[PDB]
């Protein structure tokens, strides 16, 4: 246990202690689940109780790993669902990119700090459980906690905040050294030489002692490169750990999601990861158990993958005194790739973002929301803002944005002439095109028969409809332009009452969700000129 | 003593996340953070207040001293009720003033305290956010102008009867003072008034009267063509929606025939007689428009462009109760969400100068966009609703025709 002040915690609003009933278990359970709770008893732990308590969670016994010790385990389940809510803990842990590059670091574990704080003395009385006698019978000993519980709602929480008040002096006293709390870890970095850092975690160890709080055992401690959670940190870099791809000549479907998960994860740092063929396998599968064979195209991406895994991809730490940048490429529609450093090469971080499918949309938006995307991300990372080397012209930016219906912004950035460059397919005229074809276009379709006709008179003479089938009517009115554009020359006037393509005139979207809109883009982008006008309908 | 404040019936405390913070913005956090501490005005708080309030920090005018700004637009929705001067908007010059800083004067009741839980992010997340809640009345809380009523006539009355020509607002955290004395000896006797308020505890100008109500302008020509005169019935077709008389049939006779865009296509006197009648019928605001309080006011903006955006301020779709135009200000222009966020501050003023009430906006910016750069650009102390929207190509079409000088 420990001298630091409890939290006062209370149960949700208006309901009571869990009152579940006690699982039956054997003597051999038992008679271990009773040492146990002696010694926890004698910890100070745990407090032997009685009757004066309706209160009760299932207490449980299970042996660890490829071996044998009867350890113990309380459900407290129910009584979680019947605790008040508590701040949210740090669900974002830490990125190295923002990590600061200290000469010195040291992993402490606190492993039972749970245990060591104390448990607000009037919730205390909920977290009674017992431990079962002989077949039904002898009533069992009963119990109650004292301090944290493992599995309980509030425990990581109130844990951090005693964490946090013991070490409020100690980072005043002395402010150019750096902890990071992390379950049961604080993660101590400065610029201190070795020797003087050493002698602080020392003075910290034995603070914390002050507090009732124990650290590691020359067994139980971190001391090469720090593995946190797919990363090595070493002093110079961190780097990606190991990323497996198992040989199997025999793939499930679940194999296969499973290992394009793991593919997916890393195209976020290695250049050239693709699972489109692997991806295909998962048509039509009718159960995770079942086993698809790899089409040759499929072998083929797993062994380029294979390669590309197994090559050194290592991020360098935080330096405050240097600038941050991060480059986009557009590999692809949709697709963007990015890497934020501060001196060439040397990358903080890289990353890649999927493609929205979109319903209706164009590239310089879609490179504005990967812009936007990286600088949220950089702003929880370095608190700051990169400065942007995006492939697009300033020209390109200028004459789209300054235009465009909808606030839209590039924060400072600058011109990187790395193919392929963003642009503009098309720009519809702001004026209609004198000389040119003017084409009258008009779409109706029954919606209910779902049948139509897409049809034009132009001010030339020429003519035309075409009769469809399954079709809706919007599919008739974009139809229609469809042909006027297929039979105009490169220069064309053409004037609809489709409201829904006055949308297409404001936004002048380069993809879409309907491969009709998209056939539209193609022809619109091969014309020189192309006027669009909008009239009302009927 | 302390006023028992508490929550609308079955309303719980704010749980409100706390967006990332650049990080010149924390350090003045925390700086401004641990005055109030030391000051006893807010109080770091445990893991047993589940609530959250967001906190940013700007900047005004005059100043590189940071301001702290607290989001409490839902504490203020969850806040119990506690329950306008038609002159204010016919004054010649009316200035703003930030009384804000009167509260921490008066202590927040014990029990509230609670749901004014904030927090102070870190970077990387490399530290837990440093909690605190309020022991006094918050800026920007709709509950701290209410309480400190009583104190603030009583404060305001020997200034009220030194210039009774005068109208004093207030606001949240401001105070409008309009007067129709000119430039000069308005500004002096506003100073006289803040002199006043600085023996207590706190620290440009707008012009209501010149707020014009713009009519639509239809375009004039030698020759019209086939587009033009299309053009021109789109948008009076639209405009039958707000003006039921407005007609574009003798209009639509002139466009029978599958002709050039570009051809030119002479006027019939009827045709004549109708744009004339049109242009009667815009040269006025729609009768039957009223402002009724017990309805929500509404603030759409378009994006013109070139700088240029435009707005309608109502409550009925097509009943505006006011219509304008916003240009961009020197420096903005290579930032929209500037000009944006300097529109809706702008818009804003006149709603509350005008219906003493905030505007919930319709913005014509991505989610992501706005929430992630508003608050560099953002400068007075309360904060309007909004949701973001898809502007529709003609409601622009139409208002990009207001009358300019
Ligand atoms: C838990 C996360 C958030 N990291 C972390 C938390 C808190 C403070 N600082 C941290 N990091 C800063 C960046 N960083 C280094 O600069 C670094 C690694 C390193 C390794 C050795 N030697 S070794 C063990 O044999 O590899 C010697 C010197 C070293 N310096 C790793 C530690």
């Amino acid at each position: 246990i420990s001298p630091i002040e409890t939290v006062p915690v209370k149960l949700k609003p208006g309901m009571d202690g869990p009152k579940v009933k006690q699982w039956p278990l054997t003597e051999e359970k038992i008679k271990a689940l009773v040492e146990i709770c002696t010694e926890m008893e004698k910890e100070g732990k745990i407090s032997k109780i009685g009757p004066e308590n309706p209160y009760n969670t299932p207490v449980f016994a299970i042996k660890k790993k490829d071996s044998t010790k009867w350890r113990k385990l309380v459900d407290f389940r129910e009584l979680n669902k019947r605790t008040q809510d508590f701040w949210e803990v740090q669900l974002g842990i830490p990125h190295p990119a923002g990590l600061k590059k200290k000469k010195s670091v040291t992993v402490l574990d606190v492993g039972d700090a749970y245990f060591s704080v104390p448990l607000d003395e009037d919730f205390r009385k909920y977290t009674a459980f017992t431990i079962p006698s002989i077949n039904n019978e002898t009533p069992g000993i009963r119990y109650q906690y004292n301090v944290l519980p493992q599995g309980w709602k509030g425990s990581p929480a109130i844990f951090q905040s005693s964490m946090t008040k013991i070490l409020e002096p100690f980072r005043k006293q002395n402010p150019d050294i750096v902890i990071y709390q992390y379950m049961d870890d604080l993660y101590v970095g400065s610029d201190l030489e070795i020797g003087q850092h050493r002698t602080k975690i020392e003075e910290l160890r034995q603070h914390l002692l002050r507090w009732g709080l124990t650290t590691p055992d020359k067994k139980h401690q971190k001391e090469p490169p720090f593995l946190w959670m797919g990363y090595e940190l070493h002093p110079d870099k961190w780097t990606v750990q190991p990323i497996v791809l198992p040989e199997k000549d025999s793939w499930t479907v679940n194999d296969i999601q499973k290992l394009v998960g793991k593919l997916n994860w890393a195209s976020q740092i290695y250049p050239g990861i693709k699972v489109r063929q692997l991806c295909k396998l998962l048509r039509g599968t009718k159960a995770l158990t079942e086993v698809i064979p790899l089409t040759e195209e499929a072998e083929l991406e797993l062994a380029e993958n294979r390669e590309i895994l197994k090559e050194p991809v290592h991020g360098v730490y935080y330096d405050p005194s240097k600038d941050l940048i991060a480059e986009i490429q557009k590999q692809g529609q949709g697709q963007w790739t990015y890497q934020i450093y501060q001196e060439p090469f040397k990358n903080l971080k890289t990353g890649k973002y999927a493609r929205m499918r979109g319903a209706h949309t164009n590239d310089v938006k879609q490179l504005t929301e990967a812009v936007q995307k990286i600088t949220t991300e950089s702003i929880v990372i370095w608190g700051k803002t990169p400065k942007f080397k995006l492939p697009i012209q300033k020209e390109t930016w200028e004459t789209w944005w300054t235009e465009y219906w909808q606030a839209t912004w590039i924060p400072e950035w600058e011109f990187v002439n790395t193919p392929p460059l963003v642009k503009l397919w098309y720009q519809l005229e702001k004026e209609p095109i004198v000389g040119a074809e003017t084409f009258y276009v008009d779409g109706a379709a029954n919606r209910e028969t779902k049948l139509g006709k897409a049809g034009y008179v132009t001010n030339r003479g020429r003519q035309k409809v075409v009769t469809l089938t399954d079709t809706t009517n919007q599919k008739t009115e974009l139809q229609a332009i469809y042909l006027a554009l297929q039979d105009s020359g490169l220069e064309v006037n053409i004037v609809t009452d489709s409201q829904y393509a006055l949308g297409i005139i404001q936004a002048q979207p380069d993809q879409s969700e309907s491969e009709l809109v998209n056939q539209i883009i193609e022809q619109l982008i091969k014309k020189e000129k192309v006027y669009l006008a909008w009239v009302p309908a009927h | 003593e302390t006023v028992p404040v508490k929550l609308k019936p079955g309303m719980d405390g704010p749980k409100v996340k706390q967006w990332p913070l650049t990080e010149e913005k924390i350090k003045a956090l925390v700086e401004i953070c641990t005055e109030m501490e030391k000051e006893g005005k807010i109080s770091k708080i445990g893991p047993e207040n589940p609530y959250n309030t967001p906190v940013f920090a700007i900047k005004k005018k005059d100043s590189t001293k940071w301001r702290k700004l607290v989001d409490f637009r839902e504490l203020n929705k969850r806040t119990q009720d506690f329950w306008h001067p038609a002159g204010l908007k016919k004054k010649k010059s009316v200035t703003v003033l930030d009384v804000g800083d009167a509260y921490f004067s008066v202590p927040l009741d014990e029990d509230f305290r609670k749901y004014t839980a904030f927090t102070i992010p870190s970077i990387n997340n490399e530290t837990p956010g440093i909690r605190y809640q309020y022991n006094v009345l918050p800026q920007g809380w709709k509950g701290s102008p209410a309480i400190f009523q009583s104190s603030m006539t009583k404060i305001l009355e020997p200034f009220r009867k030194q210039n009774p020509d005068i109208v004093i607002y207030q606001y949240m955290d401001d105070l409008y003072v309009g007067s129709d004395l000119e430039i000069g000896q308005h500004r002096t006797k506003i100073e006289e008034l803040r002199q006043h308020l600085l023996r207590w505890g706190l620290t440009y100008e707008l012009h209501p009267d010149k707020w014009t109500v713009q009519p639509i302008v239809l375009p004039e020509k030698d020759s019209w063509t086939v587009n033009d005169i299309q053009k021109l019935v789109g948008k009076l077709n639209w405009a039958s929606q707000i003006y039921p008389g407005i007609k574009v049939r003798q209009l639509c006779k002139l466009l029978r025939g599958t002709k050039a865009l570009t051809e030119v296509i002479p006027l019939t006197e009827e045709a004549e007689l109708e744009l004339a009648e049109n242009r009667e019928i815009l040269k006025e605001p729609v009768h039957g428009v009223y402002y009724d309080p017990s309805k929500d006011l509404i603030a759409e903006i378009q994006k013109q462009g070139q700088g240029q955006w435009t707005y309608q301020i109502y409550q009925e779709p097509f009943k505006n109760l006011k219509t304008g135009k916003y240009a961009r200000m020197r420096g903005a222009h290579t930032n929209d969400v500037k000009q944006l966020t300097e529109a809706v501050q702008k818009i804003t003023t006149e709603s509350i100068v005008i219906w003493g009430k905030t505007p919930k906006f319709k913005l014509p910016i991505q989610k992501e966009t706005w929430e992630t750069w508003w608050t560099e650009y953002w400068q007075a102390t309360w904060i309007p609703e909004w949701e973001f929207v898809n502007t529709p190509p003609l409601v622009k079409l139409w208002y990009q025709l207001e009358k300019e000088p």
